[PDB]
RNA sequence: UAGGGAAUAGUUUAAAAAACAUCUGACUCAUAUUCAGAAGAUGGAGGUUCAAUUCCUCCUUCCCUAACCA
RNA sequence: GCUAAACCUAGCCCCAAACCCACUCCACCUUACUACCAGACAACCUUAGCCAAACCAUUUACCCAAAUAAAGUAUAGGCGAUAGAAAUUGAAACCUGGCGCAAUAGAUAUAGUACCGCAAGGGAAAGAUGAAAAAUUAUAACCAAGCAUAAUAUAGCAAGGACUAACCCCUAUACCUUCUGCAUAAUGAAUUAACUAGAAAUAACUUUGCAAGGAGAGCCAAAGCUAAGACCCCCGAAACCAGACGAGCUACCUAAGAACAGCUAAAAGAGCACACCCGUCUAUGUAGCAAAAUAGUGGGAAGAUUUAUAGGUAGAGGCGACAAACCU
RNA sequence: UCCUCCGCAUAAGCCUGCGUCAGAUUAAAACGAACUGACAAUUAACAGCCCAAUAUCUACAAUCAACCAACAAGUCAUUAUUACCCUCACUGUCAACCCAACACAGGCAUGCUCAUAAGGAAAGGUUAAAAAAAGUAAAAGGAACUCGGCAAAUCUUACCCCGCCUGUUUACCAAAAACAUCACCUCUAGCAUCACCAGUAUUAGAGGCACCGCCUGCCCAGUGACACAUGUUUAACGGCCGCGGUACCCUAACCGUGCAAAGGUAGCAUAAUCACUUGUUCCUUAAAUAGGGACCUGUAUGAAUGGCUCCACGAGGGUUCAGCUGUCUCUUACUUUUAACCAGUGAAAUUGACCUGCCCGUGAAGAGGCGGGCAUAACACAGCAAGACGAGAAGACCCUAUGGAGCUUUAAUUUAUUAAUGCAAACAGUACCUAACAAACCCACAGGUCCUAAACUACCAAACCUGCAUUAAAAAUUUCGGUUGGGGCGAC
């Protein structure tokens, strides 16, 4: 078929960008996820999930300040506009983020760990143990891929050798390198799963298609099973 | 492409299969062409190099049935264009080596008319001769005058 | 009407044994519990085999299943 | 007396021979037949199955480069059905013909047109004077069913025996198929015209030729051998496989649009109720107005609503709030 | 006089398809003409047909946008420099029109008109039978009709079952208790440049169940899945007991004994729940196989393939008060349509031939056609539906066929394919191994002589691709014997 993918921007805005939905469909045509469709009309904002770009001509840490903090129809959670030097770009907001708060961008590793404060951007290294984290990066300057829902939380559990070994949501362990850079405190929207739908329809808001009514016999693969919590996972190589 | 009985035995179920030769990517060196070559090739071609004491020979002694590649069939004509025209531009300056290198392949030497065809699909040859052939129409001014000068001189011979 | 299974001591099981119940004794002031003893059985009939709960056959009692389609 | 009837051409079939192949100007791969702008995608990849094997599962002939012969031999094979060589052998070869059709035949063909289908695709029918029509009051007639001229008189497979006499008398249970057996109230058939269904080996028999030989290389032969004559139907499934064509209906989706009075509450997948969407119940209709409608009555009607436009997903599949729904 | 269902315009579609003249070809009737030949016609301002380059810019809905409050988070915006002197071409424009084989009661988007200024005609003429269709009115009674208050009239009470609710489905016999659904729960997944997603476990996907309320008991032996050392797992597939005796009889708190992974718990119960069955009792009726409340061992109820309550909701199924009524007692009158007659036009299924009676008997077993009787001049028009085993569809039930197909699977055959693992293939190199001891003697030490001081290499290249195996997944191909007082079951 004809389709092309509405992801053809190549340059960063804080403009809202027009995107079009799939409905379940791959680039062939047939339905490669079900109970995708319809939905209300959503524009996207682009976030920049590298906490620590400096500008172009600039280099070491950076602050910025808080402009707006606002709902975002494509996540979970909420979206702050942040403001420095010339720069203006969206990130993910944290739990007590406000409009007019400022926040720190650094990339210094010291002897001694920071202070943590909520909403600021440090490497993994500078930052005690026990710290609440969020938006963490698998390898130094991949860019924040996890602990990005609304409410989640990762915690910082040790730092040996130039490595710092994370709690994910989900329980399970995670080696980094320690100058993969993270972001302290919680994500916005705490009580993002205490919402109730209500009603049908609205998930078909949401863009959510109503299950098939084919009855499906559960198998083997039904039924609790307690497994242990898979190895930590390591993405440093020795 | 063929068939095959399950557990080779005949009363059983008939299955397509299709055996795929082992592909591996190498780098081969021309004398003649003085150049390096990344090629995919299999294990035999590997063999058949070896027995042939290098890529040069191997490519100018198989023929095109067993080579069964229009790039190794463009690789001969290269070879022996530059064989047949005593080519300069192997190691230009180096006269000694380049004459070491055609001594070592002489017996492949072909009169370059015919090596210029060699290796071409009939496709090729035809536009190769269409591009021989074309030439601007002659105006037929300059074919009157012709004939009107050399008239006019039998005529003066007659008088 | 058709089909499969079962029958063991008074009771319930086992592959001719245990358990209690029954009777005998001891312990108790007496009873029970307990301890030591004792007895008791292969639904019925017919046949094979030296020998048949254990190989077959018919009958009785009981159980389970089926008894449909227009 | 009407309706009709009648016709001999158009061309066509099978061979032979010969290799084959077009052109004014203008337009035409975008929505073809559209004068005039920035692109760059590019071709190859084992047929399957019906069917036969009385199922079916390995298997089941399909020109592949010289007629004949070797030979249905070697050989292959659920060693079944059936399949099947080669060495070797080695001929003839002058297009302009027909114990071919003659308008339901012969090409589908007056034409791939009309018409049918969204598309791929399917696919017709028919003409008839004469030397002259610048001879048209011309070229007579008689012939199928159907009618008309000309309705009918007790009673009956419709006739037969008869009779002076149509009827009245006497006798008589249409036909084909199918069956143990059919007037059967078992099958088919309004009627006319045309069309519409028995193809060949193995042996044997019969009649010629020659004869321990026969035959115009091959083959057979302990009277054989050569040649000839003479026997083996038609229509019909539901299916299976391959390659194309289809989402202008409908299912779901994508892009960007549109519609939703009045009243209540004013918060609403809220109520009443138009437009609009749907289709509960009854009657009507049932070759209908309609291959699903009409009248009334009903469910919903700011929502998971309804709807115009363009696009997407394709059959070993799609799509589905699963009804085995829907995909012209 | 009467209708107005419309109407006008645009879009889409269509393509000259009721303009003139000349033809008597014709509109399901008719000489006007939509049919034939010729001749005319729609004129751009509406609409279509658009734009130099590169970089750069674009957080703040809409709703009278102002208060107010939101979520499902939204249709409208540039600058910088360079380049650029030119003008009104081309195409749509008609109609009584399109999709439905038709001049089809159907289908058909938008604007305006909200009943009309626009658009139209239900009756060819007559008669005023039956049957039939659509309406209006009806004495007394008022559901006595009927499967049922269907229909009609009037316009209301209470309750029960199921499903929570709005929604969804078999286009064309089912709209529902079936599906979805908020909610709840189980399972899988630690991640980016084409779905999921420009998302990241408060997420995404695969499923179950079905809001809420009280709850969801026991079982991991078997199957499956997972996990490996045993094992874990039921809101996975599923399961959740006997025999004998003891308070007169019913029953057994109780007692013996066997079995099992556990032995059905709470609840509910004659149910939409195999029969028994119209179970018993109270209420309801003059009378109840109906309905409601209870009793219930249901030996075949039962707890997320959910149990039990309960608001609201339902064209779901059942019962009912009151009213209402031609549903009925029990029908009647009138109007319209149809009808019949006249005129025009003019189909379809059907049809062996017919000179086409009734009775009894007979017969391939139900006779207009045969036997015995009876009846009998000929031919229309209107009714009727007892027969012509009436017409329509080569019965869909049933059986048969070494005939099909869909579906399922622990039917046979197979793993080509997909995935995993192993080996080979291919591909670089890093390392090569130590448990004395003097007993005697020597030697300044440090150590030596004798009574052994040998022999001996290990590891090892991650992926991709190819070949060969193994296990899975998901599929493919094919079959499903016969006999039989029909087939099946049993038996053979
Ligand atoms: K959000
Ligand atoms: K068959
Ligand atoms: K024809
Ligand atoms: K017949
Ligand atoms: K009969
Ligand atoms: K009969
Ligand atoms: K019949
Ligand atoms: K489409
Ligand atoms: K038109
Ligand atoms: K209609
Ligand atoms: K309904
Ligand atoms: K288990
Ligand atoms: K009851
Ligand atoms: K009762
Ligand atoms: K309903
Ligand atoms: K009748
Ligand atoms: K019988
Ligand atoms: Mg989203
Ligand atoms: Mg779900
Ligand atoms: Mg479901
Ligand atoms: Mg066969
Ligand atoms: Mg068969
Ligand atoms: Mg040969
Ligand atoms: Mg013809
Ligand atoms: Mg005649
Ligand atoms: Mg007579
Ligand atoms: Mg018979
Ligand atoms: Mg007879
Ligand atoms: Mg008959
Ligand atoms: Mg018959
Ligand atoms: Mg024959
Ligand atoms: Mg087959
Ligand atoms: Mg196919
Ligand atoms: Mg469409
Ligand atoms: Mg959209
Ligand atoms: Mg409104
Ligand atoms: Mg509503
Ligand atoms: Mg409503
Ligand atoms: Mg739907
Ligand atoms: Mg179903
Ligand atoms: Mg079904
Ligand atoms: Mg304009
Ligand atoms: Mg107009
Ligand atoms: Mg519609
Ligand atoms: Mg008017
Ligand atoms: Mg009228
Ligand atoms: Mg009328
Ligand atoms: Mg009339
Ligand atoms: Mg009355
Ligand atoms: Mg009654
Ligand atoms: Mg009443
Ligand atoms: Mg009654
Ligand atoms: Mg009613
Ligand atoms: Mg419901
Ligand atoms: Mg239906
Ligand atoms: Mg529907
Ligand atoms: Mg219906
Ligand atoms: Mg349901
Ligand atoms: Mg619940
Ligand atoms: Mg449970
Ligand atoms: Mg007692
Ligand atoms: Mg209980
Ligand atoms: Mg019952
Ligand atoms: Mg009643
Ligand atoms: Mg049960
Ligand atoms: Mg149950
Ligand atoms: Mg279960
Ligand atoms: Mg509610
Ligand atoms: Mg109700
Ligand atoms: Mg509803
Ligand atoms: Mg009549
Ligand atoms: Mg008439
Ligand atoms: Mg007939
Ligand atoms: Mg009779
Ligand atoms: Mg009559
Ligand atoms: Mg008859
Ligand atoms: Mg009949
Ligand atoms: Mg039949
Ligand atoms: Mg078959
Ligand atoms: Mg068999
Ligand atoms: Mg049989
Ligand atoms: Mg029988
Ligand atoms: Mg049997």
């Amino acid at each position: 078929a004809n389709f092309v993918s509405w992801k053809s921007r190549t340059k960063y805005t804080i403009t809202p960008v027009k995107m079009r939905k799939s409905g379940g469909r791959d680039h062939t045509g047939r339905i490669r996820v079900h109970g995708i469709g319809g939905g209300h009309k959503q524009r996207y904002r682009m976030i920049d999930f590298l906490r620590f770009r400096p500008e172009e001509t600039k280099s070491g840490p950076f602050e910025e300040k808080v402009i707006q903090v606002r709902y975002d129809p494509c996540r979970s959670a909420d979206i702050a506009l942040v403001a420095g030097g010339s720069r203006k770009r969206w990130i993910i907001a944290t739990e007590n983020m406000q409009a007019g708060d400022t926040i720190l961008n650094s990339n210094h590793i010291g002897r001694m760990a920071v202070a943590a404060r909520e909403g600021d951007a440090h490497p993994l290294g500078a930052l005690p143990v026990g710290t609440l984290i969020n938006n963490v990066e698998s390898e130094p300057g991949r860019g924040a891929q996890y602990i990005r829902a609304a409410g989640t939380c990762g915690v910082l559990l040790r730092k040996v050798n130039g490595t710092a070994i994370i709690q994910l949501p989900s329980k399970r362990q995670m080696q980094v390198l320690e100058t993969c850079v993270a972001t302290v405190g919680r994500v916005s929207n705490v009580d993002h799963n205490k919402r109730v739908i209500g009603k049908a329809g609205r998930n078909r808001w949401l863009g959510k298609r109503p299950n098939s009514g084919r009855w499906h016999r559960k198998g083997g693969w039904a039924g609790r099973k307690i497994r242990p919590l898979p190895p930590m996972k390591s993405y440093v190589k020795l | 492409l063929g068939q095959i009985y399950a557990n080779n035995d005949k009363l059983s179920k008939r299955l397509k299969k299709v055996w795929k030769p082992q592909l591996f990517e190498r780098e081969f060196y021309s004398e003649i062409l003085d150049k390096k070559f990344t090629v995919t090739v299999t294990m035999r071609t590997l063999d058949l190099i070896d027995e042939a004491y290098g890529l040069d020979f191997y490519i100018l002694k198989t023929p095109k049935e067993d080579l069964c590649s229009k790039f190794g069939m463009d690789l001969k004509r290269g070879m022996l264009l530059r064989l047949a025209r005593q080519d300069p531009q192997l190691h230009p300056e180096d006269p000694e080596r380049r004459a070491a290198i055609y001594d070592k392949y002489k017996e492949f030497a072909i009169p370059e008319e015919e090596a210029e065809w060699v290796g071409l699909t009939l496709e090729e040859a035809i536009e190769k001769q269409r591009l021989l052939e074309e030439k601007d129409p002659v105006p037929l001014f300059k074919i009157y005058v012709a004939e009107l000068i050399q008239q006019l001189q039998q005529q003066a011979l007659s008088e």
